[PDB]
């Protein structure tokens, strides 16, 4: 038994290993395929909140800068 | 980046008239 | 070789710090969806902004076509 | 133990030294992008805005 | 001769390195386009900031004088 400690650790790290190789893949595909297209929308959307005040905008602008 | 129409209210003159005018004629 | 007891207690370190690892790699997975949850939730609210501010547009458009 | 693990753990310190501080900064910059949301464009902005346009909505209404 | 789980241990490795890297590289860009969207929305704060002090004038207005309209 005190040999076969030795090879039940060694089974133990790789099957950690593999769990931490899955949970970083999985964390990378959420940021990659979520959260990057949720900005662009987020900064689409101000766009659009933007062009819709451009009038404001001259309004303030042509006379108080 | 290019700023707005000063007049912000632009009246659609030249649709209307390129139109209204030959229907005037008939 | 190196006397079993050293090679046995590295590799229950090396354990241990794995274990760590993959508890807080499941709550660094947790903690991005939830983070994701809140940016959507956000967009949402920018969503419901822009759609009110788009009345703005429309009544420009009604006024110059009732010129 | 053997040589190649040895450097890949201790680049593999570096690498999440450095995501750790790109963490950093990604909360920093979350952090703001959220102020900006809550306060200025609900807060400020669609507040004022449909507020007008609701006591407006309410006025014309009540001109029936 | 050597112990196989060594060799696959290595290799793991390697692709979680790699992992990693691409992780980094994925939070760089997002940090890119958060500077970039605060920046573009800087006028926002501009924008909410005038609308709030007509806002408080209009109001403060209606006080001073008598001619606040009661609440429909």
């Amino acid at each position: 038994s005190k040999e076969e400690t030795l090879e039940k650790l060694d089974q133990e790290i790789t099957v950690n290993l593999q769990k931490i190789d899955s949970n970083l893949s999985f964390c990378f595909h959420k940021i990659t395929q979520d959260i990057i297209p949720h900005v662009a929308t987020y900064s689409e959307i101000c766009e659009r909140i933007m062009d819709s005040t451009e009038w404001l905008g001259t309004m303030f602008q042509e006379t108080g800068l | 980046g290019r700023p707005g129409e000063k007049p912000i209210i632009h009246v659609p003159k030249e649709v209307y008239l390129n139109k209204d005018r030959l229907d005037l004629n008939n | 070789m190196d006397s079993i007891d050293e090679q046995i207690a590295i590799k229950r370190k090396e354990l241990q710090s794995l274990q760590k690892i993959t508890s807080l790699t499941d709550g660094l997975k947790i903690q991005l969806t939830e983070l994701n949850e809140q940016i959507k939730e956000m967009g949402m609210n920018a969503d419901s902004v822009a759609q009110l501010m788009n009345n703005w547009d429309s009544i420009i458009n009604n006024i110059s076509q009732a010129s | 133990m053997n040589a190649n693990k040895q450097r890949q753990y201790n680049q593999l310190a570096h690498e999440l030294r450095e995501l750790q501080t790109n963490l950093q900064e990604t909360t920093k910059q979350l952090d703001i992008m959220s102020k900006q949301c809550n306060e200025n464009l609900v807060g400020q902005l669609g507040k004022v805005h449909g507020s007008w346009l609701i006591g407006s909505y309410i006025y014309y209404m009540e001109q029936m | 001769m050597e112990n196989p789980h060594e060799q696959v241990q290595a290799n793991i490795l390697s692709r979680i390195i790699g992992n990693v890297k691409r992780l980094n590289e994925s939070v760089a860009i997002l940090n890119q386009e958060l500077v970039t969207i605060n920046n573009r929305n800087k006028n926002l704060e501009i924008m909410g900031a005038i609308c709030d002090n007509y806002h408080s004038s209009v109001q403060f207005n209606l006080e001073a004088t008598n001619n606040k309209k009661p609440p429909l």
